[PDB]
This record gives C-alpha cells, sequence and structure tokens, in this order.
C-alpha cells in the first residue's frame, strides 16, 4: 500500500513539475524576450520616515 | 478587471496588490494607470484552477 501510494504520487509529482517547468522556461523566454531592462533597480522603502527602512 | 493580491519577485517573495484583467482567453496584469499591460498567464484554455482547502 506504500508502494503503490507514493508511487501514484510521484507520477502524478513528475507530471505536474513537467508542467510547472514548462510553465516557467515559456515565462523564463518572455522576459529576455522584451521587458527585462536595462536601468538600474530602486531602493524600496518601507515603515514610513520614522523606520525608513532603505 | 479587479484587484488580487499576488507575491513579488524579490528574494523574500513578498505579497503586493495589483489590478488584474481577464479579457479574450487571456490574464493581465496592469502595472501603471495608463501605461501598456503585462501577461500573467499566455493562455486560460490550457490553465488548471486550485481552490487550496489545505493551504
Amino acid at each position: 500500500q506504500y508502494r503503490k501510494e507514493l508511487g501514484a504520487q510521484l507520477h502524478q509529482l513528475v507530471l505536474n513539475s513537467a508542467r510547472e517547468k514548462r510553465d516557467m522556461e515559456q515565462r523564463h523566454v518572455l522576459l529576455k524576450q522584451k521587458e527585462l531592462g536595462g536601468e538600474e533597480p530602486e531602493p524600496s522603502l518601507r515603515e514610513g520616515p520614522g523606520g525608513l527602512v532603505m | 478587471e479587479g484587484h488580487l493580491f499576488k507575491r513579488a519577485s524579490n528574494a523574500f517573495k513578498t505579497w503586493s496588490r495589483r489590478w488584474f484583467t481577464i479579457q479574450s482567453n487571456q490574464l493581465v496584469y496592469q502595472k501603471k494607470y495608463k501605461d501598456p499591460v503585462t501577461v500573467v498567464v499566455d493562455d486560460l484554455r490550457l490553465c488548471t484552477v486550485k481552490l487550496c482547502p489545505d493551504s
């Protein structure tokens, strides 16, 4: 029973990972295509001016 | 079209609110008012939808 229930789950996991990584390769592709940007990224302030975390 | 919360691409993965549109079998998110949109899923006819009861 555990050998089967671990096994049925591992074959759904692999098909799920295949799909998740397909989905991740295509989105990986997309960023490099047209929207990656060349300008420096911006430091993000938080916790208002009296914590002012940056 | 409407507000949703999502997780950022920073290393902490911190949550953030953006305005999302479903149109022509696509899901896009708006990055500023009056400026081009960015695609979130390429197609919806190839999607599945998780109701997450154990989260």
